RNA sequence: UCGGAGUACAAAAAACCCUCCGAGUGAUUUUAAUCUAGACAAACCAGUCAAAAUAACCAUAACAUCACUUAUUGAUCCAAAAU
């Protein structure tokens, strides 16, 4: 019973760490999506 | 605590929420009512670089005012 | 356990000692001006602007529009002052001004307001009504060119359409006329859309008019793509916003993929996405003008659903959330007799075995 | 100085009486109350002395 | 409504003028009730409501008016839109 | 509150003078 | 059946002014210990600097919708001085026209008590009343 | 309940029905001592009668 | 409370309770606020309204009054034109 | 018996034949309505606030004020008065 608890506790910590890394990549990939989704700013650049 | 947005004020200076939502506490500036002689006198004597700050209690509404539903299609 | 403040305290700049040397306010209208200027600063503590929807605070607005006209400030500064000196020296003006008896040519101010600061004032009107949010999302444009939309109602009466006005559908039954100053060296595109009013999809907008490749001022001579359709707001949900968009295009563009049939009455074919539409032809077109009005329900809407759209008229209603009540206790304590009425299901008495 | 409690009857004919505390040295009091029976403001006059 | 011959011709058209919001596309006047749980009372309410509709429309002299809180702003927003309408220039 | 970093944000009595009220018995031009 | 008859049971209106124009939107009731009261949809803000007169119409979010001030070159070249009683009238008349053009017909003005008796502010509201813009916003329905 | 009694033969509509027939049908029980003055007809089942 | 009477041997009731309480068939008891007729000129408008309202009794008071009265007053009564007739039975009580 | 400050230093509560102030009402008119969501407080009895709605009156008008404003007060039964 003790050994199974060690395996369960070791996997949950490892699985929880993987989830955080996925969110960090997901947050960055979402940021670059907004940059590559808007419109080409004409603004004052038309006369520039 | 002075009342803020969506918060009433009873005759015994108790604060009660007017809308359903989340209670929030905030530090804001104090601009007294001109008809209050004692408060406006305190503001008058302040130096130019100072502003009164007081604490306020707010209630940010959660439920919307209402929604439109199809009642009849003639 | 005292903690250290995260930044400068508000009133720590002034010296507590030597109070008499510091000049006072002496007024109540000075404090209000000072307090309001202090209330708009980004303080490090929790503020009202933080919790009550400041719309993400500072936003990097994307500008997609014609560049502002090149004006020389040095020449403008001298001519503006020179013109004022001529008006200042007039004695008869002083006679009227002192005696509080003078008026101004509001029509003349209207013409000059449009040319000088009209585009900037119209920009915040669209932002306030969220036209940019529902059309270009974060992107915004300055309505540089003036635009005039008017409806022919009577024999000679002319209902105008300004920014954020209100027009009854009866006035808008017929197609309007658009007048704007432009030379015969470029092309323009006119687009009228119903931002809210789509039935199945809430994020889509209908199209009521679309004229393509307009040669200069004459709108009629331009190629027609989508025919005019009178506004048809629902009876329940009122005040739909209809926006006129003017696009300036460099080259003759092939606006054939968006062509609609002539007696187009299928609302599924009127589905439109301005951001998607502007995405395809972003290189050629450029927004230049804007004019939008509010529109509620009237009797003339009914015939549109029946005769024109061949549709049963849908009627909505504003429904409020049901009242909130606490969980019912078996033995209410010091509660009025009406405590039972709150949780009653129906007022019709219901007998059981009897 | 002692005050007097007097009952005031409506002058609108309806039977409506509310008590009011009054100073003893003052003369007969006459007020402008609001009786719900007529749902309108009507004159009220002092009628009887009840409590001192 | 058109073929309902138990009402007079002036009464029939006055119902369409006032109650045009309840008229279906096919000319079918629709009246609905939700008050009581028993359908006998619901039908009785509809009949009494229909009698009142006919009774007030039947009388030519019956033309009551009223003032409401929404009527004030409706008049103001109507008056304000007439300010811009006053210009009279050649149209399209 | 004491422990919060925003403690003492409402302090004002050190901005204005004490302004001793003219007491009925202590009314005197103490110069 | 008819493909054109499909209607969603719930209709979503994205117009921010739809609730405001229907007099069903929430007014920010409360405060009371401060001034001015922030229970409004639109507020008229009149600022009288020693050189110019500025009038603002603000939403409760802090944004300014329509503004008419003597600092504009359009109004400056038609007025003799920007700090007269007549200058306030011109600001009032110009703002009244713009508010009608912007569709704003109701607003709340809370003047300082001494400004309420001032000659310029008294006649400024007269221009607004005759300009078509009506103070005293309508009461909220089911407040 | 009046419809329920008739369907099960507790009372019959061929013969006139009064308070006595209801008691013999065990439909209602009347206690004269407890100031009971009879039976009142309610409209709980008017739709399916 | 006389648990066993000396004449019939049954359980008596306390007449003080019935003269000033009303028992609904759901077990809830009804009573008037104390002091609703004393010194009305002294009390405010809100206070007088609160004292004129009927109120319920909590579990201990309700349980106490059930042991002081006999079983005749707990019966089901069908009065003619009874204002409280619709309050007799509880409804939509999720305990 | 009732209120305020300290003891009880920062949510609430917290004692002594503990240390100090008070209350058992006046002045004035703005004479202060009816009805109901939701809560604070509390052994019980009591005490407090209160949106919406209706009426009153600027014709889309509810906090009586001031005196440290906080305390200025008494349950049934019973008696008297118009009810
Ligand atoms: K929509
Ligand atoms: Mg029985
Ligand atoms: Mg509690
Ligand atoms: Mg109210
Ligand atoms: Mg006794």
């Amino acid at each position: 019973k003790f050994a199974r608890r060690v395996v369960l506790l070791s996997q949950e910590m490892d699985a929880g760490l993987q989830a955080w890394q996925l969110r960090q990549q997901e947050k960055l990939q979402e940021e670059e999506g907004k940059q590559k989704n808007a419109l080409k700013s004409k603004g004052a650049l038309l006369q520039n | 605590w002075h009342p803020g947005a969506h918060v009433g004020l009873g005759k015994n200076k108790c604060l009660y929420a007017l809308e359903e939502g989340v209670v929030r506490y905030t530090k804001e500036v104090y601009v007294p009512n001109p008809s209050n002689s004692e408060a406006v006198d305190l503001v008058t004597r302040l130096p130019q670089g100072a502003v009164l700050y007081k604490t306020f209690v707010h209630v940010v509404p959660a439920k919307p005012e209402g929604t439109f539903k199809l009642v009849a299609m003639l | 356990r005292r903690a250290a403040p995260l930044g400068p305290m508000p009133n720590e700049d002034i010296d507590v000692s030597d109070l008499e040397r510091l000049k006072k306010y002496r007024s109540f209208d000075r404090y209000r001006r000072r307090a309001e200027q202090e209330a708009r600063k980004p303080h490090w503590w929790r503020t009202y602007r933080e919790h009550f929807g400041e719309e993400s605070g500072p936003k990097d607005r994307v500008d997609i529009g014609l560049p502002p006209p090149k004006v020389s400030r040095t020449q403008q500064l001298l001519e503006r002052k020179q013109a004022l000196r001529e008006l200042r020296a007039n004695v008869e003006e002083e006679r009227a001004a002192r005696l509080q008896t003078a008026r101004i040519p509001l029509e003349a101010v209207r013409a000059e307001w449009e040319r000088t600061c009209g585009p900037y004032h119209k920009q915040r009107l669209a932002e306030y009504c969220g036209l940019y949010r529902d059309l270009f999302h974060g992107a915004t444009f300055v309505p540089r060119v003036p635009l005039h939309v008017a409806y022919a109602v009577g024999e000679d009466d002319l209902m105008p359409v300004y920014h954020g006005n209100e027009v009854t559908p009866t006035e808008a039954a017929q197609a309007p006329e658009v007048t704007y100053e432009a030379d015969e060296g470029s092309l323009w595109t006119l687009l009228l859309t119903n931002l809210d009013g789509h039935l199945l999809e809430p994020d889509a907008e209908y199209v009521h008019w679309l004229v393509t490749n307009i040669p200069g001022n004459r709108v009629t001579e331009g190629q027609e793509t989508c025919p005019y359709l009178p506004p048809f707001p629902a009876r329940g949900s009122g005040f739909h916003r209809f926006a006129f968009l003017l696009f300036k295009q460099d080259k003759r563009i092939d606006f054939s993929g968006d062509t609609r049939p002539s007696p187009c009455y299928q609302l599924a074919q009127r589905t439109f996405h301005t951001f998607d539409f502007y995405k395809k032809h972003q290189d050629a077109m450029t927004p230049a003008g804007l004019a939008f009005f509010q529109c509620r329900w009237d009797d003339s809407v009914t015939r549109v659903f029946h005769q024109l759209l061949d549709m049963r008229e849908p009627v909505f209603e504003f429904v409020r959330p049901p009242p909130y009540h606490p969980k019912q206790k078996r033995f209410p304590h010091r509660q009025p007799l009406r405590y039972l009425d709150r949780y009653r299901d129906s007022h019709e008495p219901t007998y059981g075995i009897y | 100085s002692k005050t007097i409690l007097v009952k005031m009857m409506s002058q609108a004919g309806t039977g409506f009486s509310f008590n009011t505390k009054r100073s003893r040295l003052r003369e007969k009091l006459t007020l402008l109350h609001y009786d719900p029976v007529v749902k309108k403001k009507v004159l009220f006059v002092e009628q009887k002395k009840i409590r001192s | 409504l058109a073929s309902a011959d138990w009402i007079a011709e002036p009464v029939r058209l006055k119902l369409a003028v006032k109650h045009k919001n309840r008229i279906n596309r096919s000319g079918e006047l629709i009246l609905t009730s939700e008050c009581s749980r028993y359908q006998f009372r619901n039908l009785a309410d509809c009949l009494q409501k229909l009698r009142d509709m006919i009774a007030e429309a039947s009388q030519p002299a019956k033309e009551p008016s009223r003032e409401d809180a929404e009527l004030r702003r409706s008049r103001i927003e109507n008056m304000n839109r007439e300010r811009l309408r006053k210009k009279r220039i050649s149209s399209a | 509150y004491r422990s919060k970093p925003t403690h003492g944000i409402g302090r004002y009595k050190h901005l204005v003078k004490a302004q001793e009220p003219k007491k009925k018995k202590g009314k005197v031009e103490v110069r | 059946p008819v493909e054109n008859e499909a209607v969603a049971p719930e209709f979503t209106n994205r117009n921010p002014r739809n609730l405001e124009l229907l007099a069903v939107a929430r007014k920010e009731r409360g405060w009371g210990t401060v001034w001015p009261s922030r229970e409004f949809w639109h507020r008229l803000r009149v600022i009288r600097t020693q050189h110019h007169i500025e009038a603002l119409v603000e939403h409760r979010n802090g944004q300014v919708v329509v503004s008419a001030s003597t600092r504009e070159w359009a109004i400056k070249k038609h007025l003799y001085s920007t700090r007269n009683v007549v200058a306030c009238e011109s600001v009032g008349r110009v703002l009244a026209e713009r508010c009608l053009e912007a569709g704003i017909n109701f607003m709340v003005y809370h003047p300082t008590p001494w400004e309420a008796a001032s000659d310029s502010i008294k006649r400024l509201q007269h221009a607004m009343t005759e300009g078509g813009v009506v103070l005293r916003e309508p009461r909220r329905i089911y407040e | 309940r009046l419809q329920y009694l008739i369907d099960l033969g507790r009372v019959d509509p061929t013969q006139p029905i009064d308070l006595t027939q209801l008691v013999n049908g065990r439909g209602v029980t009347i206690q004269p001592s407890k100031r009971d003055y009879g039976v009142q007809l309610v409209e709980e089942g008017a739709d399916t009668f | 409370v006389t648990y066993f009477s000396s004449r019939k041997g049954k359980r008596k009731t306390v007449k003080a309770v019935i003269y000033r309480f009303l028992r609904l068939h759901s077990g809830l008891w009804l009573r008037r606020k104390a002091g609703y007729k004393k010194k009305l000129w002294k009390k405010t408008a809100a206070r007088k309204r609160r004292l004129r309202e009927f109120v319920f009794c909590n579990k201990t008071q309700s349980k106490l009054l059930d042991k002081m009265t006999t079983s005749f007053w707990k019966r089901r009564n069908w009065y003619a034109d009874d204002p409280y007739q619709k309050y007799q039975d509880r409804t939509n009580l999720k305990v």
